[PDB]
């Protein structure tokens, strides 16, 4: 997965 | 107000080298991956490189078009990301943007560089009018788009002004109007404007994630008539 940080 | 500001572009000859810089403010820079994306003279967006966090040993990935020639780096103490470009080619000509956050929420103004196989498909153009519902779509040549492609939607307004609207398929970026929503519909990613407004006349790009790189679609020119 990519940068999934909100 | 998050701000990204690129610098270092110019007018160079083939074979040369150039280093771009981007300084970030208004968010916790060190907690997010950063990317470079470029826009060529034929108006298309192309993802160039990403850099991950200190906790990922600053891992990097590149588009095959620049692998071995470009180097992405970052300095968290200066809130800055860099792109070293070697062996420049005419095809590297474009506007270079630094961008990141969920996953392309924030974009700088861009710095111009003039040097002198998955396909993502979007509708070339759609026409709507104020108050209508319009849905833009984003198809992958690999097969069905799923949540594992982490679809993003980005808006280009005049003068090369990019704003991320949606990331992770359906997560609206902070401050983005509620009329914008992301979905998956019939094996494609989709952006819906529920009640289009005159100011929504713009070019809309989707980007899809494939394990370790992004592919941007060709963009949809949305006209809002009346
Ligand atoms: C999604 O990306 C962020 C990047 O910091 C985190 O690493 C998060 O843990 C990721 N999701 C999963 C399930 O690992």
């Amino acid at each position: 997965a990519p940068d999934t940080r909100p | 107000q998050v701000q990204l500001q690129e610098s270092g572009g110019g007018l160079v000859q083939p074979g040369g080298s150039m280093k771009l810089s981007c300084v970030a403010s208004g968010f916790t820079f060190s907690n997010y991956w950063m990317n470079w994306v470029r826009q060529s003279p034929e108006k298309g967006l192309e993802w160039v490189a990403e850099i991950r966090l200190k906790s990922n040993n600053y891992a990097t990935h590149y588009a095959e078009s620049v692998k071995g020639r470009f180097t992405i780096s970052r300095d968290d103490s200066k809130s800055s990301v860099y792109l070293q470009m070697n062996n420049l080619r005419a095809e590297d000509t474009g506007i270079y943007y630094c961008t990141g956050v969920g996953q392309f929420a924030y974009w700088g103004q861009g710095t111009t560089v003039t040097v002198s196989d998955i396909v993502v498909t979007q509708e070339s153009a759609l026409t709507t009018s104020p108050g209508e519902t319009v849905t833009l779509t984003c198809r992958s040549s690999t097969g069905a788009v799923t949540t594992s492609n982490y679809a993003n939607w980005v808006q280009e307004k005049p003068d090369h002004l990019f704003t991320g609207l949606i990331g992770g398929t359906n997560n609206r970026a902070p401050g983005v109007p509620a009329r914008f929503s992301g979905s998956l519909i019939g094996d494609k990613a989709a952006l819906t404007i529920t009640g289009a407004q005159t100011e929504d006349e713009a070019i809309y790009f989707c980007a899809l994630w494939y394990s370790n790189h992004w592919v941007f679609g060709g963009g949809t020119k949305l006209t809002v008539l009346g």
